[PDB]
């Protein structure tokens, strides 16, 4: 599935995630672009078993169950899956306790060199939240 | 879920002396190690996350270790508030699991309970109640065990102790033991033992009262 | 300034729920997830639940996924903890804690709350029953005779022993109030030198603020 930048910026915004932390909405659309440009099925494998799955290029050692992974720790407690959907309530809240991690949202790269900065705010500007 | 162990419940030594409190998970757990304090107050505290790092408040005695399935609280000079219980837990991963616990006391030297066996009240047995008292009082170590006899054979159905925590004076400690028959019961046997088992005695401590004393 | 207060007693019938509440102050309520230990007696600490104040998403242990239901209510910043079917086992105090200043990935439990001591039992408010407990006639008399008292059968706690008005109560041991069968019951046991009695006299008084059954027994052979 893709997402339109709105119908994403709704559905974030509707599972708390607005501010959440200090990141408004602006931060986890922009995110949600140069990551997966809104395609739930965005995979990746990595040179270390680990396979980042969803819209947020979420981790399956620390965050994510998939089996494959060694050295697991299903934070989320959450098998993968769950990040590739229609939806996302188990990706807006397990992204809760990533960002809740440490440093913001430097978690996602993507994010740190695409948009930590800019004005985010264009990003939703004609979204009717 | 992974198994946070504790093998020592309790622990005993002298305010001044140092204390080390272990914990041993069933898997590496690579350092995502904490230690509580939960005080006899009821508030629970951290102390050291990740293995060693000091919560920020903690006074600099208190010592994390460890690294694997091995891990180590030690508190260096052992004083006042630091008498309270103290658990482990890991951060690897869900469920978290913490340890059972080690409870800490002054160390006293020994002693032996100064038992005192009860019959049953006048009063109590109007309303066929039937309670025979025993104060095992003032002993040190608390490991005490107690056995009940009416007319001959042990007892179990129906015993019911309680412990009074180390205090503040010297140290030992004490427990009620009650047993409660129905007066029909009472009155049906004789020869009413308060038998006590500890460490200090060989000779097992007896206390007893026959209905026919006065 | 991160502060979790919570409802230090709460007696409930057996088959009934509680709802447990822990209110937050000091931080941004949704922000931040919300932690339940529960302390089993005379047993280690169980990690019973999580849940997000934003989207009042729950983190369940296997285990209690059935006794326990997260809830939270953000007009309010309080998380709840609602108890199904409470029954004798799940009895003991249940802590609301906090993840706040840490990273996740440490999963250190930090600013804690105080407690709520649940206790399942279904007798209703009872008046206890003050017994005296005079040594017998035997004993070729030590120095010391050790009276004592047996306030029992009451419900729910609290009961008040003294010996002579606070006068004599100075060599005095009162032991913990063991609950059976619903009900509670105490006992305190004081030694005095054999001089003073029967000739002086020593005498319990027992307090049960509730039934308000203030009772005094005399201590005589």
């Amino acid at each position: 599935k893709v997402f339109g930048r709105c119908e994403l910026a709704a559905a974030m915004k509707r599972h708390g995630l607005d501010n959440y932390r200090g990141y408004s909405l602006g931060n986890w659309v922009c995110a949600a672009k140069f990551e997966s440009n809104f395609n739930s099925q965005a995979t990746n494998r990595n040179t270390d078993g680990s396979t980042d799955y969803g819209v947020l290029q979420i981790n399956s050692r620390w965050w994510c169950n998939d089996g494959r992974t060694p050295g697991s720790r299903n934070l989320c407690n959450i098998p993968c899956s769950a990040l590739q959907s229609s939806d996302i309530t188990a990706t807006a809240n397990c992204a809760k306790k990533i960002v809740s991690d440490g440093n913001g949202m430097n978690a996602w790269v993507a994010w740190r060199k695409h948009c930590k900065g800019t004005d985010v705010r264009v990003w939703i500007k004609g979204c009717r939240l | 879920d992974i198994q946070m162990t504790q093998t020592t419940s309790s622990l005993s030594a002298s305010l001044g002396d140092r204390v080390t409190i272990s914990c041993r998970a069933s898997q590496d757990i690579s350092n995502y190690l904490n230690w509580y304090q939960k005080k006899p107050d009821g508030t629970v505290k951290l102390l050291i996350y990740y293995t060693s790092r000091l919560h920020s408040g903690v006074p600099s005695r208190f010592s994390g270790s460890g690294s694997g399935t091995d891990y180590s609280l030690t508190i260096r000079n052992l004083e006042q508030e630091d008498i309270a219980t103290y658990f482990c837990q890991q951060g690897y991963t869900l469920p978290y699991t913490f340890g059972g616990g080690t409870k800490l006391e002054i160390k006293r030297a020994d002693a032996a309970p100064t038992v005192s066996i009860f019959p049953p009240s006048s009063e109590q047995l109007t309303s066929g109640g039937a309670s025979v008292v025993c104060f095992l009082n003032n002993f040190y170590p608390k490991d005490i065990n107690v056995k009940w006899k009416i007319d001959g054979s042990e007892r179990q159905n129906g015993v019911l102790n309680s412990w009074t925590d180390q205090d503040s004076k010297d140290s030992t400690y004490s427990m009620s033991s009650t047993l409660t028959l129905t007066k029909d019961e009472y009155e049906r046997h004789n020869s009413y033992t308060c038998e006590a088992t500890h460490k200090t005695s060989t000779s097992p401590i007896v206390k007893s009262f026959n209905r026919n004393e006065c | 300034q991160v502060q979790l207060q919570q409802p230090g007693a709460e007696l409930v019938k057996p088959g009934a729920s509680v709802k447990l509440s822990c209110k937050a102050s000091g931080y941004t309520f949704t922000s931040y997830w919300m932690h339940w230990v529960k302390q089993g007696p005379g047993q280690g600490l169980e990690w019973i639940g999580e849940i997000d104040p934003s989207d009042s998403y729950p983190n369940y242990n296997e285990k209690f996924k059935g006794k326990a239901t997260l809830t939270v209510d953000k007009s309010s910043s309080t998380a709840y903890m609602q108890l199904s079917s409470l029954t004798s086992e799940d009895s003991a105090v249940y802590y609301c804690a906090s993840l706040y200043y840490y990273g996740t990935s440490y999963g250190v439990l930090d600013y804690w709350g105080q407690g709520t001591s649940v206790t399942v039992s279904s007798a209703k408010t009872t008046p206890p029953s003050v017994y005296p407990l005079a040594p017998g006639s035997a004993a070729q008399t030590n120095s010391m005779v050790t009276l004592g008292c047996l306030v029992k059968g009451y419900f729910p706690e609290p009961v008040t022993v003294t010996w002579n008005s606070g006068s004599l109560s100075s060599g005095v041991h009162t032991f913990p109030a063991v609950l059976q069968s619903d009900l509670y019951t105490l006992s305190s046991s004081v030694t005095v030198p054999s001089s003073p009695r029967p000739s002086e006299t020593v005498t319990c008084n027992v307090a049960h603020p509730a039934s308000s059954t203030k009772v005094d027994k005399k201590i005589v052979p």
